């Protein structure tokens, strides 16, 4: 499986909220339900990752399997997968 | 569509399609306006812009792609980049980017990269990993680029003549001292298009400082390869900002294995305008000048070498003489010793009205074995044996004299010979 | 009946015409008071009345109508525009604009535009669809002015010299290298009078910084186009916004492919107007003139060139050298290269009282092969031989007695042959 | 046959009150009156015309087929005929 870049909407309202601290509301590609904070966003062998933690759970995921966010002051943004 | 292509297509065809997609009045205002126009109009229906620019990265920490067409001056139509895309893309200044754009949203007010798919030529993930320039080791130049274009035309003989007055390798630092009436513009279209002919490969960019419009229309005309340019009525930080985005655009080609050749008119009034734009550090030289302030150019010209690794970047800049001002003496005595190659114009010799106006007994090359043979070097050695003796007038009409029947500079010094 | 024409008209006829259309006042001095009882009356009666205007753009929105015969000064009757009239027909500084215009309301001082019906001598729908002046592509400049005439008096004898010496094309950028006694301004109109002679279709434009008014005077009797001056009285303010006002009138002229020709008496003052009214920038450069000063001269001298889609504007500039002040000669060094041709006058040869008292070894264009033929540059070629070894004051006495019994240039070239 | 542009008062007088945004009493050529507001002026192929939401039918109407236009605020207009 090769990673794709997202595109820049996505990681900018990403890297915005991981600095901003808010508790990001999650969906996974496979429908996984989340809510949690992302810490860090860190890229680890030329894929980018992301560390999300949940009681200090700090789980790691590619960014490709997140396919939209939201947040109640922000709009929730479904990423491009083309 | 792409943006790029929009930038290339002329005036009134741009007002046509633009009338085409609903847009009103759009004849009578800036270029740049017109296209933003036409490409919010596009991106309201829905689909995708495809975009390029060389990136400029500012103070704050965003970056701008900006285009060459339009010698990277600001506009409404470059594209924006927020600083956690440069975090991203370990992306630097002159970095050409390649990739999709999105129309502004509500308080935006210029268009924003949406996704990346080509970075320096290459792809975002390959062009990281690529060493930085001044990283590389500097070497003597040793790969001859031949101006000789070898078709006996009567503008091939400047060429063949500089041929046998200075050699350029790959990676050259050269100067072309040049008194105001003598030739500099043809010789410097000369040798511009002779690098275009003879080596399609290396990438060519064609420097104008302070230069008037009427030079820049022709030179972006004659000229096949790349050519920006800065008008003298636009300010210093004008010039400062073209010069910069040239060099760190061939620093960038350079990392990526390229050879990338710059040629500049000129540094004299580079140095002027780096003089004007940067504070006075307290310690003002004879005509004005600021010691700082040379520090600036004298990175420009000093950034030519040939790297160890596969690359290289020559710059071939010229400097004028005799202008009667101070400011150009004294930033041709800071300037004369930092050159490879040394090519000097004679104003006396144009006075005779006869071209090239090139002084041979005073012109040449440092290290000049590595580029040659020895064959054409011990040639080259005996020409200038011979020629010495005479006056530059004379050295110059005999050498064109006996430089007109004979087609290559191997049946010249076959001729020579007997 | 139009307002130009009772502005022009003096006292008596329009005294005549009060009194004949039955107005109750005629001892009223001040000409305003009468013409706005007079349009006023107009107005009651349901009579249309005309106008004519050029538009100034001012930074808050709306648009005032000045008067060229005024030189562009404010005043009560300039026509007001408001800012709808501008938003639907796309027009800028420098329009003409003629068309209905309706009396002033209680709340304006000024008369209120009431419907156009002419822009730039063309209809609105036309003068809305023109590009704009920087998106055409400069040129060289390729058809020569001939101010050589067939007068043959001591008029033409400057005329002819300053033909062989130096070639004028349409869309030339000229520069005039003068001492402060060369007896310039005769120059200057004998230039202004060949171009009006010569060349009718072309607008001639003469404009004058910081002049006494007798000379001003003596130039609107004396030359047949537009004459707009700035008495030395007046602020720095007023230079600036007179010559913005004949750079914008001159631009949008050249938009419609019309021959714009500009007379710059002289470039030395508008350079110091222009550095006394900007605002210091922090660092000011040697000789107490501020860098950024000279960026809207520059400007000013750069507009002129040669347009590709058709048209051109030529801007022929007098400088003023060794006036005294430091700061004239260092802008004059950052004027020194920016013109295609240059004409240097000698202040010795003024001494010796010789017309004209041109420099031909300091004087020249950059591209005499296109604007001439090739007979004709070679004859050129033979007097620039002929001439440039031996001195210039004895060369212009040769020139003139050369040219005393001849009247024909190819005579002359034919005497001085064999 | 020709078409003349409208006086440049009476333009500024309707983009003046469709600036202020206020209730607008238009009337019909049988001279019905209604309540409505006439959103903007676009000017299209060098022409202006009006489009009028009085009903929702957003009819388009051309400037120069319009008698005149009274208002409430300011003096009743009259088109000259130059």
């Amino acid at each position: 499986d090769t990673y794709q870049p997202i595109n820049c909407d996505d990681y900018d309202n990403l890297e915005l909220a991981c600095q901003h601290h808010l508790m990001l509301t999650l969906e996974l590609k496979d429908g996984e339900k989340l809510q949690a904070k992302a810490s860090d966003l860190v890229s680890r062998k030329n894929v980018e990752y992301l560390v999300v933690e949940a009681a200090g759970e700090t789980r790691e995921l590619r960014l490709d399997k997140i396919t939209s966010f939201s947040h109640p002051e922000i709009g929730t943004v479904v990423v491009s997968e083309s | 569509m792409n943006l790029t292509e929009l930038k290339n297509t002329p005036v009134s065809e741009l007002i046509t399609l633009g009338e085409n997609m609903g847009l009103e009045n759009l004849a009578r205002m800036r270029k740049q306006d017109i296209i933003f126009a036409i490409l919010k109009q596009h991106a309201k229906s829905g689909e995708d812009i495809f975009g390029d620019g060389v990136l400029e990265i500012l103070q704050d920490g965003f970056g701008f792609l900006r285009s060459a067409d339009s010698s990277y001056l600001a506009g409404p139509d470059d594209i924006y980049v927020s600083p956690s895309q440069i975090r991203r893309f370990n992306l630097r200044t002159g970095d050409t980017i390649s990739g999709k754009i999105r129309p502004p949203k509500e308080g935006e007010r210029y268009f924003a990269l949406l996704k990346v798919n080509e970075v320096n030529f290459d792809k975002p993930e390959n062009a990281r990993n690529k060493i930085l320039f001044e990283n590389l080791t500097p070497l003597h130049a040793n790969s001859r680029l031949r101006m000789e274009r070898g078709n006996g035309s009567t503008e091939d003989l400047t060429a063949r003549v500089l041929d046998l007055a200075s050699p350029i390798g790959r990676g050259q630092r050269g100067l072309i001292v040049a008194p105001p009436k003598a030739g500099k513009t043809m010789l410097l279209q000369n040798i511009a298009q002779s690098i275009a002919y003879n080596h399609p490969d290396c990438v060519l960019m064609v420097l104008l400082i302070d230069e008037r419009p009427e030079e820049v229309t022709e030179m972006q005309r004659l000229v096949k390869g790349e050519v920006v340019a800065s008008t003298f009525d636009e300010p210093a930080s004008r010039h400062v900002q073209v010069a910069e985005m040239v060099i760190e655009k061939a620093k960038r080609l350079v990392e990526h294995k390229k050879d990338v050749i710059i040629l500049l008119d000129s540094i004299t009034r580079l140095a002027r305008a780096y003089n004007t734009v940067v504070p006075a550090s307290g310690k003002v030289l004879t005509g004005g000048v600021d010691a700082n302030a040379l520090h600036r150019p004298k990175r420009f010209f000093g950034a030519a070498r040939n790297v160890e690794e596969g690359g290289s970047l020559t710059i071939i800049a010229t400097a004028l003489i005799d202008t009667g001002s101070k400011m150009d003496e004294v930033i041709y005595e800071e300037f004369k010793g930092t050159g490879n190659m040394e090519l000097h114009l004679s104003r006396k010799i144009a006075e005779k009205r006869v071209f090239p106006a090139i002084d041979y007994n005073r012109s040449g090359t440092r290290k000049e074995e590595l580029l040659t043979t020895q064959e054409e070097l011990q040639k080259m050695w005996i020409l200038r044996k011979i020629i010495h003796p005479m006056g530059e007038i004379d050295a110059m009409e005999f050498l064109i004299n006996k430089l007109a029947m004979t087609k290559t500079n191997d049946d010249f010094f076959e001729m020579m010979k007997r």
